[PDB]
């Protein structure tokens, strides 16, 4: 549901930026990255994110974990549209099926494999 | 705009 | 143009900071004071700032004018988004028409009355 | 970061 980036910024800009950002950056996608509110997971230094469209899914993944300075025994799941996106496409591929209204694609964490619950 | 990005090494 | 401020906090620490600063400081607002980049004035030893809601800006005007340790034959002008503010308006209303989306009020100063 | 408190 709720992403504070969405909050933080009118639409209006977040989406004049999503148009801009596609055509400066063609092989990246912009991506929010957030925590759900109820994971007992750090918050991230930061949220948003220029990423590599060849990159999978899985490997954003990792690098998310390493910015949130988790240890190997906490698990972590992603949420985009209420589901747990598969590792192996393509942010590429998620954010074609998945990006919102202002250009922007939103992953939400947690460290429990249900969101806003 | 405001905020910025992070831009990740392709 | 560009408040170093910005660039040192993102958006969501420096707005982390201006929430948490409007409860704790409910007659107050939250103020970065920036020298305009051509200024030929002296650089502002602090940048952040309480201010009292009833401060006039002419009354904030003084202030900044002995913080930057100006003579009286030194000009001083304010710009808040581009437009240089009245002086009987207090900090509160000035701040309520201009503060950002990271509930900071931003003020540049300048010897002259151009910006940018 | 720290703020500079001023009075009224
Ligand atoms: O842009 O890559
Ligand atoms: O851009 O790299
Ligand atoms: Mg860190
Ligand atoms: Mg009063
Ligand atoms: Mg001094």
């Amino acid at each position: 549901m709720k992403f504070q980036y969405k909050e933080d910024h009118p639409f209006e800009y977040r989406k004049k930026e999503g148009e801009k950002i596609r055509k400066k950056y063609p092989d990246r996608v912009p991506v929010i990255v957030e925590k759900a509110p109820k994971a007992r997971v750090p918050d991230l230094d930061k949220r948003k994110y220029l990423v590599p469209s060849d990159l999978t899914v899985g490997q954003f993944y990792f690098l998310i974990r390493k910015r949130i300075h988790l240890r190997p025994e906490d698990a972590l799941f992603f949420f985009v549209n209420n589901t747990i996106p598969p590792t192996s496409a393509t942010m590429g591929q998620l954010y074609e099926d998945n990006h919102e209204e202002d250009y922007f694609l939103y992953v939400a964490y947690s460290d429990e494999s249900v969101y806003g619950k | 705009e405001d905020e910025d990005f992070e831009i990740l090494s392709l």
